[PDB]
This record gives structure tokens, sequence and C-alpha cells, in this order.
RNA sequence: CACACAGAUUGAUCCGCAGAUAUCCGAAUGGGGCAACCCGCUAUAUUGAAGAUAUAGCACACCGAUAGGUGGGCAAACCCGCUGAACUGAAACAUCUAAGUAGGCGGAGGAGAAGAAAACAAAAGUGAUUCCGUAAGUAGUGGCGAGCGAACGCGGAUUAGCCC
RNA sequence: CUGUCUGAAUUCGGCGGGACCAUCCGCUAAGGCUAAAUACUCCUGAGAGACCGAUAGUGAACCAGUACCGUGAGGGAAAGGU
RNA sequence: GUUUAUCUGAGGCCUAACCUCGCUG
């Protein structure tokens, strides 16, 4: 669904409390982006639907390490 | 970021030197074109300076 | 005048048949409810065909 | 189950030593500049719940 | 049951346990379909050749490198996770309650969850989790309205600690 | 606990003691497993009731989720005694 | 009053993320 492929981050359910404390159901969505990452150790291109928060940890560690860590736990 | 240049950059230059660029310039251009490598676990792996 | 029930033994099976109940996810719960209650006659497909 | 004590009545209405209920006075909130000092001095000491309201106050405080 | 016909001290009938056979539909799994039907392919044999037959193998997903293994679905309650109302009460009603209830979805076991301190406590101390009685309708919370409501400590059931 | 953004040090370190600060006290997060005491009955074996006795007790003591009603989901009886 | 290394407010240009089209990359 609308979940990250490398972390499994799902959406969140919450409220939409107004000024008069009126509450209504609401969905906090994940900032998913469809990037095209280049594998430097294999010269290959993959198309994932990762989030902007895990793009940050990709830039922090490396795409290979993030992929090898997401391979465990069943892509979650 | 913290990249290690491989061939040359117009404004960066001086290959084999740690450079700090904006995240999105090394990931979309330098990494795919082979000009730099994101090397955090390599500051010690760069032993060619010996 | 014309009544509300105009029988057709193919329009009946295409709407209430066993293969029409078993095709849906929520139509498959009708079978479970009827089997739990103990209905001797399941969906209209239980009516015998002409021999 | 257990009878719950009404909070509005438990925050007020302190019970006295033997059989009475002690409470405060009203009207001493925000317009005290035009009331005589006699009224403001009388409305300062604590009062007792009247016998006509004692049954309701005791039912609220869960002392039947 | 009745007119009968048969079996059975060579030991029947009957009971307990362990086996064989087990048509068609149905997850239905060779394709399809209007459930209990229709129509096939490859190997053999039957006039074998047309019309047809008898037996075996023919769905999907994963992994096993390959001979092959695992799972499809159904079904009481308990338990877990994801979602999730309104009537009602407030003698009206929107905050609140009803209620994380009813309902919907997925998985596992005889139980499940939790479980071994980045914990309580207070100048004295206890030492994993779970459940029962008090603490207590107390502290507190609340258009401070309706209402909601702990914890510390104490007494018991059981007791177990270990691996990266 | 996080939907989004930002983002620390390694033991004279880090967290907690109900805003917050200093001192004392306790613990050592960002890895995992773990029986017992606890909840239930589609069932199984044994046994009870100051429980019902055929308009009662399960809808159903009897060819009952049956006969009948509806297109369907579904609703749903009466009927014991020589 | 200017210079050097940063922040920010606006425009222009480049392609290398992102979008689209034509032949099959």
């Amino acid at each position: 669904s609308r979940v990250c492929d490398l972390t499994g981050k799902r959406a969140m359910v919450g409220n939409n409390v107004s000024h008069a404390m009126n509450k209504t159901k609401r969905k906090f969505s994940v900032n998913l982006v469809k990037k095209r990452f280049y594998l430097p150790e294999e010269d290959r291109w993959i198309t994932l639907r990762v989030q902007r928060s895990t793009i940050k940890t990709i830039n922090k560690n490396g795409i290979t390490a993030v992929l090898k860590k997401a391979q465990s736990a069943g892509f979650i | 970021m913290e990249i290690i240049l491989k061939q040359d950059v117009q404004n960066l230059g001086f290959k084999d030197d740690v450079v700090s660029v904006k995240p999105g310039y090394g990931r979309n251009f330098l990494i795919p074109q082979g000009f730099a490598t994101l090397a955090t676990p390599s500051a010690k792996k760069v032993l060619a300076e010996n | 005048s014309k009544r509300t029930f105009q029988p057709s033994k193919r329009k009946r099976r295409n709407k209430h048949g066993f293969m029409d109940r078993m095709a849906s996810a929520n139509g498959r719960k009708v079978l479970a409810r009827r089997r739990a209650k103990g209905r001797h006659k399941l969906t209209v497909s239980s009516e015998p065909r002409h021999k | 189950p257990k009878m719950k004590t009404k909070s509005s009545a438990k925050k007020r209405f302190k019970v006295t030593g033997s059989g009475k209920i002690k409470r405060k006075h009203a009207f001493k909130s925000h317009i005290l500049t035009k009331k005589s000092k006699k009224r403001k001095l009388a409305l300062t000491h604590s009062a007792l719940v009247h016998k006509t309201d004692e049954k309701s106050i005791k039912q609220q405080l869960r002392i039947i």
C-alpha cells in the first residue's frame, strides 16, 4: 500500500481538533517519494517508493547498507 | 554530506579529498556519474595517503 | 396486471447461485451463516434441476 | 457497586464534629466595593447547612 | 413388525483398539461452468480408425541447486494487532459520557499478552511478570457540570532465569 | 508512541525521582526468549440442584431450523400419554 | 566607504533529480 519499502512505515490515525475542541477522524500520511537509486557497487538502477525520512538515512549511511538492513525483517 | 571526489569537479576539484556538499548534488549527480563516493566508513579506509 | 416476480431459471442462478455467492468475499459469509444456523436448503442452487 | 461521592459536594461542605455540615457564604466574589462592610463581615465566617438542605447534602456526600 | 429366506458352539451377533475401500460437488487444484455438470492433453491397451473408452500424470505462491517439501479452506468462546459508530446521560446541546463498547479485518496457542528495571521508594528500604483482598470512591481530573478515577504501602496464589 | 522537519556525548557519559534549576538517591535505553499462578467451552468422563415438567424448559421432548412466508438476505411455528 | 568566508530576499541560465510525448533503450 502507501508504505515505505525499506522501513515499512505506515500512516497514522488521529484527530482534527478544531478551535472549539470538535474532533474528527484524520489520517497522517507518509511522505512517500518514487526515486530511482543508483547502486554504486553494482552499477544498477532500482525504482523504490521510499520516504523522505529514509532518504535522509540513505544519504547518511549509504544505499548498500540501507538495502542490506532492509533485506532483513522482510522489507520492513 | 561527506564525499570523496574521484576525477574532478569544476568548483570542487582536488580529487581524494573530503568535501561537504548539499544532499541532492552528490546523490543525484556525483554518485551516479562516478565523480564522488559517499564514504562515511572510509575515513580510515583511505590509506593511500601513506 | 404485471406482478413483481417474473421467473427465469437463469436470471435466478446468475444472481443467487452457489457460484455467485462463492465469488464475493461478503457473499461467502451468507453460506457460513446458513451452515451455522443449520438450513437444510442453502442457496437456490439446491433446488433440483429438470431430469 | 460502591456509591460514588459527588465531587462538587466533596470540595465544599466540610462535615463538622458531630452532626452538622460546614460551608462558606456567597456574594463575596467581585462587587465588594459597594456592599457595606457589615454584610462583607457577616458573609466571611463559615455557615452551617440548613436542616432543609441537610438531607440532600448528606445524600450527595454519601452519608445517608 | 408380518408372511419368509439364511447364518451361527468348528464358536456367530455385539464392544474396545488398530487397518483397507471411500462415487460426484465443494479450498476443488487439467480448462470451463448455471455446485453435484460439460470438455480436454501426454503416456500405455482395447477393431485402434473414425464415434468412444480403462489406468497414471497435468492449478497457484514460496524454497531445493536438483529427486521433492511448505500454504491455500472451514470452524464455539478466550487472547493479540489494525480500524471503529450512534441511540443514551448531561432533564436542551456542541466540550464530555455512552466507548475504545457494538461492528469489520488478520494471526497464533491451550491458553494468549506481559515479563527480569535507563523500576519504585524517600533518608528507612524492596528487588522480574500475572491474578485475588484492602488501600479507596482516597489523591486527582471534569462546560470543576454529568461524570471519570489511580498509585505507594500491606496481606496471599505461584516462583526462574537467561542468550546475542 | 510518532505523521513532518531538525538532531547529540561515551562512563568525571546517559536517563528518572510530575514544569524547571543545584545537591543527593536509583537505574544503565535505542537486541531477543522465558513455565506457574489468570480467561473461555464447538467438546469429553463422572456427578448434583429448597431447577422446568409439554402455552413451562433450548426456536425444536414428536422425521425442527422442518412445514409455511420472501427474488434474496432472512423470519419461523403447532404437534407427548390406549 | 570597500574586501574576504556564511545567511536571506528576487530574477536568468544549465541538466542531473521529477513530469510528459514519439519510435522500440
